[PDB]
């Protein structure tokens, strides 16, 4: 999976930097203003960002980004100001400072729900970066920014690590993998997106059926309705008309869920004996979210087996879609279709860049108009000193 | 009332200005006012202890701003639900946020005041109201793909009677008066239970007062 | 009451629940 | 656990 | 007396000597004392049965609905007292207490008979 280098227009980034003012004046002006506890504009910090020329200068910016998040005008962070800091990071580091700010979403609050996620991902790919690529993909899911047509690119590299992972996952790992596949998987056009949705459902069903349901939706934008296993069977019931599926990784993971539950029920001392942290605390703090009328998910295991067993045989008769090539079929999506989608955002990139240019002129003329207004008022006040 | 020996007290007015000046200058911030210790369940600022009926929800849920900070524009236009409505009401209830301004005092940015649009039992209001009970540890956030599932609503007509019989003794007086005045119609009096609609107690009330109309 | 409403109240007031009772007697006998 | 960044110095010797 | 706030309320004011209670249905500001100044005295309520076995209650009906019309709150006992007269529907807590009495009496009857056998 690769992204074409066509979406690299550093010439436009050249025109973004237009202020060209010394950082000592900007840093001193805002530090004095913050000591007075007085609001500051997004223009001042943006000028500080646009005048970055060293890695030490970026550390000053991220410190000021942290303090501007605690400024009274934190919500007024312009899209381009975050974007400019991304480009400055991509010149020198491109690996650590951008990810660290994204890891501390609350403290800094850059939140770049733009094409820069693809640009940040693309440079990770061009440097053969995997461990950090997974983390930034997860944090995109937290911001749920899988909206652009190029969302296929993000969907690919999650599936790449699915092949590469051979490990007994943990409580958080299973939840993250399902969340990073369920919501990002939206390509009804392709069967690979449908397979990922089934794969994500099975992971959440393992999470829900084994320990609990509350932590599935605690920190992530998921649905708190129970019964995720029954939410995956309906997808396999949609194949009555839809002729495309992955069905390779979905069946393998469903069998793993089937194997785990078929041993958990008869062997309580083997699979259900793992939880041994606290007994008195758990009982006292136990919260029962489900009602009495709601059927227990444990009692739905025979119901799940009866429906699941018949469905798999039926789909093979007419679906005609059983292959592991989804690793390569999805790979060719970005190598061929994405360049067209890459050109789709080229014009949009100009539009967003042009809008930022208009706002910067508007912001600069806004400040200048009041600057002469203040001095005209000040000169008039001193010329005719009238006070009560 | 007045007397010819009125003494012009001035310290009382002086104390009023300074006391009013002090509270404005030393107005407690929302972060330090609502900061809570999660072990003793005691408020360090007000010295108040939360009731035992609210202990479980504090440790097993998050407030509005805790689930709103990790959003691009603090979740403008997003839909926010609450655990209290979810447990008791089968019909979906949610808020469409209009604007939100947190307080910078909190290091984690977990406090602030927010506005929104109210949707109760599928009934939508046409005006923006400031969100009440923000600090409660019961709020939740709905996903993007589930937004239209909860938005979709099935309107069910109300089957409550529009008229009920009068209380017995008060019913007799109604009959007695019209019989005395000559109105001898034997139609049973009824009470119009249409202007007495009562909103459920969980419905949030208007924080802002009402000016002269 | 419908059984669905009873289940909702049991969940809300779990832990501090009390034994429920059926319909009251129509006529009270004399000791 | 988040640790706030230390206070840096942005004064330049050029001026 | 000048009070900060308070709401007009119809309530019962105690009277009489010890072991002989006597309530007067009065309408006064909520922040005034129980036996303090009042707007208008409405009726009376004798708590003890007389030789005829009757507990006398007096109500100023045309005036009672006048104060309720202008926004006067009612306390728990006056609502029960009005509910018995029929001016108001039976207070829901009046019925529930009745039902509790039947169940306690039903338990009492069964408990006595179970010991008997
Ligand atoms: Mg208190
Ligand atoms: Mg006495």
């Amino acid at each position: 999976c690769l992204l074409s280098a066509a979406y690299v227009d550093s010439h436009k980034w050249e025109a973004r930097d237009k202020e060209d003012c010394h950082l000592a004046d900007l840093a001193s002006l805002m530090d004095k203003t913050y000591e007075r506890k007085l609001p500051v504009s997004s223009l001042t910090i943006s000028r500080f960002v646009d005048n970055i020329a060293s890695r030490e200068d970026i550390d000053h910016a991220e410190y000021y980004l942290y303090k501007f998040r605690h400024s009274p005008n934190c919500w007024y962070l312009r899209d381009w100001t975050i974007h400019t800091w991304i480009r400055q990071c991509l010149k020198y580091g491109a690996q650590d400072k951008a990810l660290y700010t994204l890891k501390n979403k609350v403290q800094y609050g850059i939140f770049p729900d733009n094409y820069t996620f693809n640009l940040l991902m693309d440079y990770f790919i061009k440097k053969e970066n995997y461990k950090d690529a997974l983390s930034v993909v997860f944090e995109i899911m937290m911001q749920e920014a899988f909206e652009v047509p190029s969302t296929q690119l993000l969907s690919l590299y999650v599936l790449y690590h699915c092949l590469a992972e051979k490990t007994d996952l943990s409580w958080e790992e299973e939840r993250n993998f399902g969340a990073s596949l369920l919501l990002p998987g939206l390509k009804q056009k392709n069967s690979v997106g449908l397979s990922s949705q089934l794969y994500g459902y099975a992971l959440l069903g393992k999470v829900e059926l084994q320990q609990g349901l509350r932590a599935v939706y605690c920190n992530m934008p998921l649905l708190w309705q129970p019964g995720y296993l029954h939410r995956a069977l309906q997808v396999m019931e949609k194949v009555a008309s839809s002729p495309e599926d992955g069905q390779l990784c979905g069946e393998a993971l469903d069998v793993l869920d089937r194997v785990l539950k078929a041993v958990t029920a008869p062997a309580q001392g083997t699979s259900e004996e793992q939880p041994q942290e606290g007994e008195e605390s758990q009982r006292s703090e136990e919260l029962v979210e489900q009602l009495d009328v709601e059927e227990t998910e444990q009692s739905k295991l025979p119901q799940y087996l009866e429906r699941f067993e018949a469905l798999r045989s039926k789909l093979q008769a007419l679906g005609k879609v059983e292959s592991e090539s989804l690793l390569t079929l999805s790979t060719q999506l970005a190598k061929a279709q994405l360049p067209t989608c890459e050109a789709e955002d080229i014009a949009v990139y100009e539009q967003r860049l042009q809008q930022w240019h208009g706002e910067r002129v508007r912001l600069i003329q806004r400040e200048q108009e009041q600057r002469e207004r203040a001095r005209q008022d000040y000169e008039a006040r001193r010329a005719a000193k009238a006070s009560a | 009332m007045a007397r010819k020996k009125v003494r012009p007290r001035l310290i009382a007015e002086l104390a009023r200005r300074v006391r009013a000046l002090r509270e404005q200058r030393e107005r407690p911030r929302d972060s330090q006012r609502y900061a809570l210790d999660y072990e003793t369940m005691m408020r360090p600022h007000s010295g108040n202890r939360l009731p035992m009926r609210a202990w479980a929800d504090v440790r097993h849920e998050s407030r509005l701003l805790q689930l709103l900070n990790r959003l691009p524009l603090f979740g403008l236009g997003r839909l926010v639900t609450r655990k209290s409505w979810l447990w008791q009401h089968d019909e979906p209830c949610y808020w469409r946020l209009t604007r939100v301004r947190p307080d910078y005092a909190a290091e984690n940015l977990d406090h602030g005041k927010a506005w929104g649009i109210l949707t109760f039992k599928g009934k939508t209001e046409s005006e923006a109201r400031e969100i009440e009970q923000v600090m409660y540890h019961d709020w939740r956030l709905v996903p993007k793909h589930e937004e239209e599932a909860f938005t979709a609503f099935t309107l069910v007509p109300e089957d409550t009677p529009l008229s009920v019989p009068y209380p017995p003794l008060l019913r007799a007086m109604i009959l007695a008066q019209r019989q005395k005045y000559g109105d001898t119609s034997t139609e049973e009096p009824m009470l119009n239970l249409e202007r007495a609609r009562i909103d459920p107690w969980d419905y949030p009330a208007k924080l802002e007062a009402k000016t002269k109309t | 009451p419908p059984e669905r409403e009873l289940s909702r109240l049991r969940r809300l007031y779990q832990g501090r629940l009390r034994e429920e009772s059926g319909p009251p007697p129509e006529l009270m006998p004399e000791v | 656990a988040f640790q706030p960044p230390p206070k840096p110095v942005i004064v330049d010797k050029r001026r | 007396r000048a009070y900060r706030g308070g709401h007009l309320t119809i309530r019962l004011a105690l009277g009489g000597c010890t072991n002989r209670p006597f309530y007067r249905i009065v309408a006064a500001h909520s922040k005034c004392p129980r036996d303090g100044r009042f707007v208008e005295q409405l009726g009376s309520y004798d708590p003890l049965p007389n030789s005829h076995g009757e507990k006398l209650v007096a109500l100023n009906f045309d005036r009672i609905r006048h104060w309720i019309g202008c926004g006067a709150h009612l306390s728990k006992p006056v609502e029960k007292l009005l509910g018995l007269s029929g001016f108001y529907p039976l207070h829901p807590m009046m019925i529930t207490n009745a039902e509790r009495l039947r169940r306690k009496r039903a338990r009492e009857v069964l408990l006595a008979s179970q010991k008997t056998d």
